[PDB]
């Protein structure tokens, strides 16, 4: 049985997920025509549970649409239909900032907060490859989760009060490994 | 008033309590009153197909007991 190596803030513990170390590299190879055409692109982390730890094996990229700020599922339908019919946990998501710096933004931290909140381990990973710099962040716990679930402010994107947000604890938390990864691109063109 | 479930991709069951008369967007309201999750990024699933906000449980023949299926939408910026 795998044992616990990080916390959170609060104390919770958190079970360890282990991270193809090729994923980041894959995604943006992946997702490289959007990229090249100033558009963000998304994907979902999915995995599997075995003996108290998560580990991730495939990388989901679902029906989306995007702008250079912006990207956003539009059939959660057919990735639920991938998921439920493969059994896949959802362990997190990635995206890319095609032109900006790695950071989580307020789009990030309010879609973030809820997978974090059905998952206390849960992960986002953030590309920036004009940067080439990336991060993986999640929502401070319990104080980061309760600022976003609070907030009303309005405004695509708005700033918050302090941090809201850190860097995942690694390899406590997030362990990068050499592991097997399949790519799912769900997309139609 | 019936239990339901709201069985997600995380390995996580919510337990809710319903009506059937109650619409889908009551059951989004009453998650984001429980769970902390904004209804504009629930989609909830039942017997192979995503709920629509405005019909009602009782529509879909949502019975006690049963279990509908959260898929949270991505948006990122
Ligand atoms: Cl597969
Ligand atoms: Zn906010
Ligand atoms: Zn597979
Ligand atoms: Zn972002």
């Amino acid at each position: 049985t795998f044992k616990i190596h990080a916390y959170t803030e609060g104390g919770k513990p958190l079970r360890t997920i282990y991270l193809p170390k090729l994923l980041k590299k894959v995604f943006l190879d992946v997702v490289k025509p959007n990229t090249k055409k100033n558009l963000e692109t998304c994907g979902i982390l999915c995995g599997k549970l075995r003996q108290n730890a998560f580990f991730i094996t495939h990388l989901v990229i679902p029906l989306q649409e995007a702008t250079s700020d912006t990207c956003g599922t539009t059939d959660e339908a057919s990735l639920f239909e991938f998921q439920d019919k493969h059994n896949l946990l959802t362990l997190g998501w990635i995206h890319t900032h095609p032109t900006q710096t790695c950071f989580m933004s307020s789009v990030d931290l309010h879609t973030h907060c809820s997978y974090q909140l059905m998952l206390p381990e849960a992960i986002a990973i953030v590309m920036a490859p004009s940067k080439n710099t990336s991060g993986i962040f999640r929502l401070l716990d319990p104080e980061g989760l309760q600022t976003i679930v609070k907030c009303r402010k309005p405004g695509l994107f708005h700033p918050h009060e302090g941090k809201v947000y850190t860097m995942v604890a690694q390899p406590g938390h997030v362990r990068e490994i050499n592991s097997k990864l399949q790519v799912v691109d769900l997309r139609v063109k | 008033s019936m239990q339901i479930f709201v069985k997600t991709l995380t390995g996580k069951t919510i337990t809710l309590e319903v009506e059937p008369s109650d619409t889908i967007e009551n059951v989004k309201a009453k998650i984001q009153d429980k769970e902390g999750i904004p209804p504009d990024q629930q989609r909830l699933i039942f017997a192979g197909k995503q709920l629509e906000d405005g019909r009602t449980l009782s529509d879909y023949n949502i019975q006690k007991e049963s279990t509908l299926h959260l898929v949270l939408r991505l948006r990122g910026g």
